[PDB]
């Protein structure tokens, strides 16, 4: 046949929401290629009305879902080709916030992925320069505001990857980035967005830190480390350390000036594999799958 | 006036026009290398058969 | 909207870029149109300014080899012009410009013009002299083509055209000559396999004196890359192009294709193989 | 030089790019300036031409929050528009819309324009605006900073600003903050050890409300990245940043600067500190 | 806005004119956080010692 | 510390010539360092007569010769330093030779040098490019026609390499390739150039010979191969085929059936150590290094 109709690729993605997210842990890729299709069969038949708006939204926030969960139950999904289609559903509401703007709609729902935008480059002054442009209420709600100050908290002069340009005056906020994190205000889904970037802002935390120590200057114990960078657990410090060759003293403390490293991104070396912040789990697990990703007003 | 760039077009659909020739329209034996193609096949055909 | 005048802007910039001996300073402005919000604007544009657009993108592509790439924009280019509204003799002078181009781009791909409509664009002289080259091409007579470029060498050299034809015009006639044996062989005389001793014969006819053949020793771009010697391999590389569908043995020594009647399952029609292998599609413009 | 009107035409076509709000499409016809051949002749056109093209190339180098990049494009830009007659409202208006951006973005790179000289070109209203930031900046007030950016965040966000200022003016503010700090607690009164417990509560006079706190319960961007709860963290910037030259002590809890009078030993002059780290070049278009 | 596009110019070396200033130095006082900072520095150096 | 002037900085390299080309099998990594050096010396100068096109056309003969050389021996030298610096002597010999041009003035080896200028990118078509830009005595030169039958002979239309793009109807005419290089008129400089061919030109000469055998030929026979393809001797052969997974059958043959990569640059085995023609080898051994060098007209 052709293309599925608005009404009904809505009430498909509902049975996705209502009955399969509590099997996400193992083979969302399931989940993937049927949200994929949905996302596709609106763009196929050209239909950019409140149908589309809400259902690709709402896999936005599947997205999100499934980045911790796959992250927390640490099965392995993929190396993230799901930023991706997270990025791709991102631009195709961007855009689609945009021509309602300008037929003189309004969606009630901009802000929430407005922010989630503001959040997948991080780094990228691209999308600074974007959310300048856009209307005075939806540049100063609360959600926006947020995401900004993750970005100018995580911003940092020293940052080192290929490609990237580094800019003057970066604040390096690594304190506020894990107080932000443990907010009681802070939206679950962004926060599970932003622990995507738990370990590269600890790195130039730690790299930040050792600077400042002069030569003779003893070693920083775990529990120090442990708080300014709000770890788990000391295991997860140790493996922090061993993975970047900061030495440990007494299985006790780190050696900070044996950290000599320029970049987060160590020469042809598996990243060190995504983390979590048990904060957030906590929250989690408090709360309910479906209860997520129906957030937010209807379209 | 002679070199290839668009000399100026004025101040202020119909799609056929096919310009491609669909299918030839020559006498094969009215050129002379084509027979000599032809009458030298004919010489080795004769002999090394 | 109000970037009306951009893609006058545009052109008036990348003519620039080719007056200058350096055109490849172009992609960079072509790139530019391939953002989704500029892409779907193109279309918006006077018409007259999209044919210059596509001309220069068309050129731009031959500079690099891309031949139908290339046509694709060169044959959008001349059908806009053509159910063009006014005729001004600038406007049927650019179409002349147009189909400098468009005629040896077409050939490569194993296609050629119908100078019905052509008429008012292009001088007899032209015609004729594409005309010969046309049929040279179409028997088979690399030493034709050759010889056809010799004479054209030094215009062509100006448009950039001698060398893009010098390398890709051989293959097609050498599909025209091969096919012509085949035919009178394997559908008239019904002999399935061809022996490399034949094919030798018909290539001296077609090629003429090589290299250093008694005569001719200077190497030259005319009489340097084709020799009669090299029986097998002209036949690897049509059988890989997919201009030909056969098989070889090389200590048999012969080549091997289907045995019937109707030609066309062994010499497909040349230019639908080439843009199978080498798809181009019309609304790229970078 | 050489096909005059190259320049003329390129800034012709990114004016047009920002106009549509795309400036990150000028890319491309930037770096179209860089081959050896095409970067001579860039100074050979009209003065007034290449004013332009560097007031563009320092609005996108902005928008990249390249700051020392736009600096002195904005600079070299403004300096040439003061050899042309500064007497017609066309020269004199051009002036003003390049202090709009020069004057912030140097302001970042720690310095501040002289007023006289830009009298002509800039209101008393706007004079009198830009003065106010520059008094919280100079006394190290990040809650006078906050307030002003507060205070124009419109205007700022249409020319793109906010955002910028938002991020990279306070560790300027910062170091202003922590140099007062220790010239009258180290220069002066000869202690060379600064307890956290001090700073922080410098930082928190310095600072305002933070997210979180009493009566301060939905963030903005001006109450939710200041805190003077974390004194090291700023101490390390600052330190890393090369503004501050001095170690810190976790576990005793104190900066220690070196025993000097000489406040420029431990703090140095900030311009000089981050153009060091971030050099920039007056000969690149692109 | 638009209003940010360079005018048309009009149609037909000097170095100096140093726009900027050398110091922090030299601009107006603020009474109100300068001295408030001051006495904060003096309550620290009079009482912790 | 200096910068030596021309005068003298020809007669270094005439030392250089007259003297050290004997050693060069192992003097590569000095003579190398004393060529760049004058190379240097000159252009700090500004200086670009007569002199330093002089030096540095001799300086890319040389390049040339130690491309051979150090091939035969098995010194293995450094993979691509040879090759750009041929480069950098080459573009800057090319803009030289523009404004003797433009300032109507001729320089009696442009030709020889343009011709070289051509074989350093065989498949790049930008020398094609400015080549037909040139005046009509250098296009027509015996050396750049010489070149331009090479780059044609060598065009593949199924030539796989990472941002390279294949262009329609190419003649792989691998085997007038082999008939050229066993020319007597072959500039002998020139064949060595080429040389860095070889095995790419093989490797896409048998893929497309495998695909004209039907299934279950029987495989091709060394005494074959090594005139297909002007092989050196049959143990060359032998570990051509060892490489690219070709297998051989019965030590006398090679079954081209079994050989399935698309490209010549395998994943990342690095590339095959390359090799030369019995041939154009014998042909410099009745000549001096020397003659090479110092062959051409003067300035």
């Amino acid at each position: 046949s052709d293309v599925r109709p608005p009404h009904i690729l809505v009430k498909t993605l509902d049975y996705i929401v209502d009955n399969l997210l509590t099997t996400l842990p193992e083979s969302e890729g399931f989940l993937w290629d049927r949200m994929r299709s949905i996302r596709q069969d609106f763009t196929y038949q050209n239909y950019s009305g409140p149908e589309a708006v809400d259902c690709n939204e709402r896999i936005v926030r599947i997205h999100l879902l499934i980045l911790h969960i796959m992250v927390k139950s640490n099965v392995e999904f993929s190396l993230q080709q799901e930023l991706e289609q997270l990025h791709k559903s991102l631009i195709t509401l961007s855009e689609i916030y945009d021509d309602v703007r300008s037929s003189g709609g309004t969606c009630p729902n901009e802000a929430e992925f407005r922010a989630y935008a503001l959040l997948s480059k991080i780094r990228d002054p691209q999308y600074d320069e974007n959310i300048q442009r856009l209307p005075k209420h939806i540049f100063q709600d609360k959600l926006v505001q947020m995401a900004l100050c993750f970005r100018r908290v995580i911003s940092n002069s020293a940052y080192t990857e290929r490609g990237f340009v580094k800019t003057e005056n970066c604040l390096n906020f690594y304190a506020r980035f894990f107080q932000l994190m443990q907010s009681p205000s802070l939206p679950l889904l962004m926060g599970f967005f932003l622990q995507m970037h738990l370990t590269d802002i600890r790195f130039y935390a730690l790299r930040a830190l050792s600077h400042t120590l002069n030569k003779k200057h003893k070693p920083i114990p775990f529990i120090y480390l442990e708080n300014m960078l709000l770890f788990n657990n000391r295991q997860e410090i140790i493996e922090f350390c061993n993975y970047y060759s900061i030495e440990i003293i007494n299985g006790d403390a780190a050696d900070l000036k044996t950290l000599q490293h320029y970049s987060h991104k160590l020469s042809e070396t598996q990243p060190l594999k995504k983390t979590y912040l048990t904060c957030l789990e906590r929250r989690l697990q408090k709360t309910t799958y479906k209860g997520l990703i129906n957030g937010g007003e209807d379209n | 006036e002679e070199d290839d760039e668009f000399e100026d077009f004025p101040i202020d659909a119909v799609t056929q026009t096919n310009i491609w020739e669909e299918n030839w329209d020559d006498v094969e034996v009215d050129d002379d290398f084509t027979n000599e193609l032809k009458a030298e096949l004919d010489r080795y055909k004769r002999e090394n058969q | 909207g109000k970037q009306r005048i951009l893609l006058y802007l545009v052109n008036k910039l990348n003519n620039i870029y080719f007056r200058i001996e350096s055109p490849q300073l172009c992609s960079n402005i072509f790139k530019n149109f391939q953002p989704k919000s500029m892409l779907a604007h193109f279309n918006e544009y006077q018409l007259d300014q999209q044919i210059e657009y596509r001309y220069l993108l068309g050129r731009y592509y031959l500079l690099n080899s891309q031949v139908h790439n290339a046509f694709v924009q060169f044959n959008e280019a001349f059908q806009s012009l053509l159910n063009l509204p006014l005729t001004n003799q600038a406007i049927t002078r650019n179409g002349t410009r147009i189909l400098n181009y468009m005629i040896p781009t077409g050939l490569i791909l194993g296609k050629m013009v119908k100078w019905g409509p052509l008429r008012p664009f292009l001088s007899q002289e032209t015609i004729d002299n594409w005309s010969v080259l046309y049929k040279h091409v179409r028997y088979g007579n690399i030493q034709g083509v050759s010889l056809w470029l010799r004479q054209n060498e030094r215009h062509l050299c100006a448009r950039q055209l001698l060398i893009v034809l010098l390398e890709k015009l051989p293959m097609v006639t050498y599909r025209n000559l091969i096919k012509t044996v085949i035919k009178s062989w394997t559908t008239e005389w019904g002999q399935n396999k061809l022996p490399y001793s034949l094919i030798e014969r018909v290539l001296q006819l077609s090629i003429g004196p090589t290299f250093e053949d008694p005569g001719a020793q200077e190497i030259t771009i005319y009489n340097g890359i084709h020799s009669p010697k090299n029986v097998e391999n002209v036949l690897v590389t049509l059988i890989n192009l997919g201009l030909l569908r056969a098989n070889c043995f090389p200590q048999l020594q012969l080549c091997v294709v289907k045995k019937t009647t109707m030609i066309q399952e062994i010499v497909p029609p040349v230019n639908e193989r080439i843009t199978k292998m080498f798809p181009a599609h019309s609304h790229v413009l970078w």
